């Protein structure tokens, strides 16, 4: 069918448009955005806390900072680094040495189907243990709050301040899991998948949204600091995007030909 | 020392960052003419590239079939990326540490092609990894391409006079490489 | 108490369970998104947008038309949505995240040459044969459509859905030998007769959109090799 | 049929090979309601900012390869004055209002002849940092006027070189491989686009509404759209023809809603 | 409705399960109109 | 028995679960509290009561007005509810126990000087700029309101809610550089012309109340450093 | 435009009101009363110089 594609709008035609044929039946609705993003996937593998940690200091962190890394899961499909929102995703090709290997995360299953710019949904976090018989718990603090980092001596036991709070501290059973659904808490109307504005928190980094997150979870162990174990235990954070809505179509990542 | 080195080794740790996209043939012709002028069997040379991934593009070898093919792979290099010179030195420090397992006394020389304009938080790591090659008995020369930073190379190199620009330090490295080949066995 | 006998799949975390879970921090009034225009209701609003293909010349969205006559297709690529001419199209990069498809791929062309370039082009679609068709007398017998160059500058050849099954596979895993659903092939019919002082080798810019009946099924895990 | 004169305020522009206004995401992108994140009375449009602001863009030689783009930040071009795109009464109102909520309406003129071939892909690209150097600094006019067309490397196709927070000396600096503000150059036609072909038109017409993560964004930080001119087919001509055709662009802010009046922005 | 097969019974309410927007004051339409 | 399949979050004690639990010792008729007057229905009945601020002079609820002319704000403090002029106000000490706020802070003044003291004061509110305004010609352009001293002795400058988001943060955690929502700044416009035999340096007593639309959201754990 | 029929081009007519300095740059007639004239099938443009005056009858 004779067209002009310089116009920018092409009417999607069928076989009957040029030839003799008919329309096929509608297959299914598995491309529905509220249906397609509504399934769980691995987000980040964070180490389980055992003491009242220091939250990671803001960038640029200098050496001699006695902070606690690899502990907080900033719940976001966008690339993160050191439990803080980043712009580039970077893994370690040859991690020999040298400093602190920063925990990065990315939602691999999201950006392959995030052909849009803005995305709003609830979040259903399931925190699966990666340790046999682990009796852990799961904190949370919203987009814009900060970690309460101290302890209080309860009967000569340094019970930390992340055992309590007005935010959900879900306690897992022995060998169980933690599953709860978090609302869209951030101050932005939508989470920018791609962002081009500047956040003026620092020397203004272009393309870094400051409040594109559902918060930040952290696993801990419900014992005081005297009962701190030795081997560092992990946990695995599965998230699901409940009630997904997506705006403003955009690009999919570049599949290299090599 | 007075004892001759059993093997004289050479490291072309080459910068292929996004900032040397306009000066890559100047870098390559500095390596095309220091690999052809030295075809001696006592010299082993390696071609290390770095922009973001520090990459051993050719291992430390002396068979001249490979060095002919090593330069014909540096010509197929497109620059682009950040400037991770701390990983340019980790690909050599994994090869000085291997050649110390042979048990010889080897004078491994590091030639560091660079643009000099390093980030402030990467110069801490590039100096820290250079000092781990100066713990392993290597000598680091920073071949400066057009405009660079001397003070950002006075700590990568051994002193402020080991830094050479590329138009002056072509023959000046021939006065150092061939100086030690007579000092070798 | 109500006597319940819980099933064998108790305490099983399932990633794609069609159900909700316990709310933790409810009664949150989100700020309204009524101001945002252009909501994606469904990702088949985006397979229908024609995106550029890429051709082994070094990957180029257009086909150069060399002036030398030879009896073979000018460009030829199979109709298989794992073929590397579809990797960076929204037809291909959405459907490679799925397992099946159904409907008509729509190949839009665009003659980006000069305005004075007259010519005719015989698009085609062979169904999967034992041998890929090469002669212009072999794409004459398949599903062809002659495209003249004139005032307008685009032709949308609709690759039909001829299949022995209601949902074709979206990835040539095993085997389809080089023959899954056959081959598109742009033959040139008459040579492009250019007036004097005009550029040789004009460029046919290819697109790839989905039909109005192109429908996808069965999400799978994606390929995370875009991030490496 | 194809002779459309688009009068706005006191600056009417003309096009005699018009393909049609590509109204994006809605029927009428001019219609917009005031921001819900400002309790003060917003400064609406007025008859000195409802006009066609026009500035040049770089020439298009034969040396320009496929996918070599050229990006115009909106409203980033009114403030840095890229291409001579001086806002006048709009920039003098944009500097004094803290938040700004507008939708754009662009038009790129590049008149080829009937003996030239080539095709641009003019596309209002949302939310990209294509104007920023990878080291964080935004481009100045001395830096734009030396590369002339920012070529599509693999750092742009992967988004390897988008601006970032340096982690510091504490963390080991990781090998960056990807960032979401990439360009997939084969999929820029999903954006509101027209193709500026050398045989169908001289000017393209795109009309986009306000989009943004907030109901209104800041004035000095936002890059919600990006007028992206991408070369899909390289220019070719026989010798004697008019070498290096000019590219201009004409930008009109449709219904802006300024908020938060203060003195002129001094960084 | 999404990927929700529990057609019958919602235990928690709307504002607890979901997160409704606060007020201020199929049919696949195209994402770009030639006008 | 009813076959139930219990979920993955079984036997989880959650501190903020919106539900009851098993009663242990019920059927207790409590004595009636109908005699007590003044029940707090809601804690925004108490942010609206103006409480005294405190100023780095040694912390003083009033601003002394020195008689020497100088072109700078007499007192200047940012509109951020983690600033240490708000720690001991019911606007600040209730909102620091929360995570967000929305609405208008209301700064009530009180001229506690002599009755014969005539003068004028230019209150202001700059939105967050790159530089704090200092000149009287720079608070003239912001949201100002001139306060004359006369028979009445109080002015309630209502700090507006100008924000790019429907709920501002209530604590300057990271970063807001010294600039979160801008700065209140009491400039003096005309010098206070006192008659003879009257005290120099009269005292403007500052309050800080919440507006009729000031609303709080998202409780957090408090700061227990009041008990140390 | 009395040139050939194949001559494509665009022309920015203008009208400055009386300033202290005559405008010269194309960025200075962009701000005055301008009107862009394309060359096409038709071959005439009638720029109407407005009557902007502080008095009802100019000299
Ligand atoms: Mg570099």
């Amino acid at each position: 069918s004779t067209d002009n594609a310089e116009t920018g709008v092409i009417e999607a035609g069928n076989t009957d448009t040029d030839f003799s044929g008919e329309l096929a039946a509608p297959g299914s609705n598995h491309t529905n955005v509220k249906f397609l993003f509504d399934r769980s996937r691995l987000l980040n593998v964070i180490k389980v806390l055992e003491k009242d940690a220091v939250f990671p200091r803001p960038f640029p962190t200098q050496e001699g900072a006695q902070q606690d890394d690899g502990y907080f899961c900033l719940l976001t499909p966008r690339p993160t680094v050191a439990s803080r929102p980043a712009t580039r995703f970077g893994l370690y090709a040859n991690p020999s040495g040298s400093g602190v290997l920063a925990n990065t995360s990315l939602d691999f299953n999201f950006y392959s189907l995030a052909c849009f710019t803005y995305f709003r949904s609830d979040l259903e976090v399931t925190v699966v243990s990666l340790e046999p018989d682990l009796e852990f718990a799961v904190g949370w603090f919203p987009s814009g709050s900060e970690y309460q980092a101290s302890s209080f001596v309860y009967d000569q036991l340094h019970v930390p301040f992340h055992f309590t709070g007005r935010t959900p501290r879900a306690f897992a059973s022995k060998g169980g899991k933690v599953s709860f659904v978090l609302p869209w808490n951030s101050v932005s109307s939508v989470l920018p998948v791609r962002w081009g504005g500047a956040s003026k928190l620092s020397s203004a980094t272009r393309g870094l949204p400051a409040h594109a997150d559902w918060g930040t979870i952290y696993a801990f162990v419900p014992r005081p600091n005297e009962k701190k174990s030795t081997a560092v235990k992990h946990v695995a954070v599965y998230i699901r995007y409940k009630n997904a809505r997506a705006w403003c179509p955009s690009m999919l990542p570049f599949r290299s030909y090599k | 020392s007075m004892a001759c080195y059993g093997g004289f080794d050479l490291y072309f740790i080459l910068d292929k960052s996004g900032s040397v996209l306009h000066h890559w043939n100047e870098i390559y012709y500095f390596v095309e003419q220091l690999a052809h002028k030295f075809i001696s069997p006592q010299l082993r040379m390696s071609f290390i590239v770095f922009s973001t991934r520090g990459t051993t593009l050719m291992k430390l070898t002396e068979d001249r079939e490979q060095i002919r093919q090593g330069l014909e792979e540096l010509q197929k290099v497109l620059p682009g990326g950040d400037t991770y010179m701390h990983e340019g030195f980790e690909r050599a420090s994994e090869q000085i540490y291997y050649e110390n397992r042979q048990g010889y006394r080897t004078a491994s020389v590091i030639i560091a092609l660079t643009d000099g304009e390093l980030h402030e938080d990467l110069f801490f790591y590039s100096e820290r990894e250079a000092n781990r090659s100066r713990d392993l008995g290597a000598i680091v020369y920073a071949v400066g391409v057009k405009d660079f930073n001397e003070t950002q190379l006075a700590r990568i190199a051994d002193s402020k006079d080991h830094v050479f620009p590329v138009n002056d330090g072509f023959q000046a490295l021939q006065g150092i490489i061939h100086s030690i080949l007579k000092k070798s066995c | 108490p109500i006597p319940t006998a819980p099933r064998e799949n108790s305490l099983m975390f399932l990633s794609t369970l069609p159900d909700d879970t316990v709310p933790a921090y409810g009664n949150v009034r989100t700020p309204p998104v009524n101001y945002l225009p252009g909501e994606i209701t469904d990702l088949l609003q985006l397979a229908r947008i024609p995106t550029l293909m890429a051709f082994e010349r070094t990957y180029v969205p257009y086909v150069a038309v060399p002036t030398q006559f030879d009896d073979r297709p000018l460009i030829s690529f199979p109709i298989t949505l794992s073929d590397p001419v579809y990797q960076n199209t929204l037809v291909g990069a959405i459907s490679s995240n799925f397992a099946n498809y159904r409907g008509c791929i729509q190949i839009t062309l665009t003659f980006c040459g000069p305005m004075m370039a007259r010519g005719k082009f015989l698009l085609s679609y062979s169904p999967p044969n034992g041998t890929q068709p090469q002669t212009l007398s072999e794409a004459m017998q398949c599903t062809y459509s002659i495209w003249d160059i004139g005032l307008n500058s685009s032709w949308t050849f609709v690759v039909p859905y001829i299949s022995p099954s209601d949902y074709r596979e979206t990835r040539a895993i095993t085997n389809s030998v080089y023959s899954a659903d056959g081959w598109f092939s742009l033959h040139k019919l008459t040579k492009i007769t250019l007036p004097p002082d005009c550029p040789q080798s004009p460029c046919i810019l290819f697109f790839a959109s989905a039909g109005e009946d192109y429908t996808l099924r069965l999400p799978v895990d994606c390929n995370p090799s875009y991030v490496f | 049929d194809r002779v459309t004169t688009q009068t706005a305020g006191n600056t009417a522009i003309n096009t005699q090979s018009s393909l049609g206004v590509l109204c994006a995401y809605v029927e009428d992108p001019t219609k917009s309601d005031p921001p819900s994140s400002s309790t003060d009375q917003p400064t609406t449009t007025f008859t000195a900012i409802d006009r066609w602001y026009t500035g040049r863009l770089n020439s298009w030689t034969k040396a320009v390869k496929t996918f070599s783009f050229q990006a115009v930040p909106l409203p980033g071009a009114f403030l840095s004055r890229q291409g001579g795109l001086n806002g006048g009464a709009f920039t003098a109102t944009l500097h004094r209002h803290f938040l700004m909520k507008c939708g754009w309406q662009v038009q790129v003129q590049c008149n080829l002849t009937q003996f030239h071939q080539g095709a641009l892909l003019v596309a209002m690209v949302p939310e990209t940092t294509l104007d920023v150097k990878p080291d964080g600094k935004a481009k100045s006019l001395q830096e734009l006027n030396e590369e002339q067309w920012v070529e599509m490397s693999d750092d742009y196709r992967t988004g390897k070189n988008m601006p970032f927070q340096s982690l510091g000396t504490y963390y080991r600096p990781p090998n960056w491989t990807w960032g979401p503000n990439f360009i997939n150059p084969y999929q820029v036609t999903v954006f509101p686009h027209q193709i500026l072909n050398a045989r169908t038109s001289t000017s393209v017409d795109i009309n986009v509404p306000y989009i943004g993560e907030t109901p209104t964004q800041s004035s000095e930080t936002q890059n919600s759209w990006t007028l992206l001119v991408m070369v899909l087919v390289p220019l070719d001509y026989k010798e004697g023809a008019t070498t290096d055709p000019e590219i201009t662009f004409s930008v009109r802010p449709t219904s802006p809603y300024f908020n938060g009046l203060r003195n002129r922005y001094t960084a | 409705r999404g990927n929700n097969g529990n057609m019958t019974f919602n235990y928690y309410a709307n504002t607890y399960q979901n997160s409704v927007d606060f007020s201020t004051s199929g049919i696949l339409n195209p994402l770009g109109y030639l006008k």
